């Protein structure tokens, strides 16, 4: 099922599990236990940007931004805010924003 | 400044 327009979303390649924030909401500490590190994929509705980090709490600014539909072999290697090309595929928290 | 963590408790 597809993200609204104000609506950011990851989705588990193995299950098709979503997890789902509208703009200016983040995660817990940590995402759900039940998607906490499945590899996803980013469906980020039309007016959305999905920030990701392969850490707890959105730390140390291991900081990804994703747009769109990606797939995960397009978050293997991502510049980080941080300057860091990391891997964003298995993450553990999350927030979205406007585009 | 950037968000931080902390270590598990036990
Ligand atoms: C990192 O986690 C923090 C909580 O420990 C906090 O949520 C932080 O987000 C920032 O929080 C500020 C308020 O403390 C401002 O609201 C700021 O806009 C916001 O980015 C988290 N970092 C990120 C990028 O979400
Ligand atoms: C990580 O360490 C930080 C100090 O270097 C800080 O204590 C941070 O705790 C958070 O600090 C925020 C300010 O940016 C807010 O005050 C927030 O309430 C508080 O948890 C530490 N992070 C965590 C999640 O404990
Ligand atoms: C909090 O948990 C983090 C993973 O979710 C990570 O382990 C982090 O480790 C800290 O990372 C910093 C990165 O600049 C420094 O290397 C710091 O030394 C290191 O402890 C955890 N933070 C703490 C304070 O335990
Ligand atoms: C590290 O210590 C922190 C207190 O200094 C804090 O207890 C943190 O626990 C997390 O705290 C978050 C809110 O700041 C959430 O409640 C989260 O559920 C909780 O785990 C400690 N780290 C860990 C990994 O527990």
């Amino acid at each position: 099922l597809p993200a609204k327009e104000n609506e950011g979303c990851i989705v588990s390649v193995n299950s098709g599990k979503r997890y789902c924030l509208p703009v200016g909401q983040r995660s817990g500490y940590s995402l759900p236990d039940w998607i906490v590190g499945q590899e996803v994929y980013v469906d980020s509705g039309a007016k959305a940007k999905v920030l990701l980090s392969d850490w707890d709490n959105l730390s140390y600014n291991r900081i990804g931004e994703f747009v769109g539909n990606v797939n995960p072999a397009d978050m293997k290697k991502v510049k980080a805010w941080n300057g860091q090309y990391l891997d964003f595929s298995k993450p553990r928290s999350m927030r979205v924003v406007y585009k | 400044a950037a968000s931080t963590t902390t270590p598990a408790p036990a």
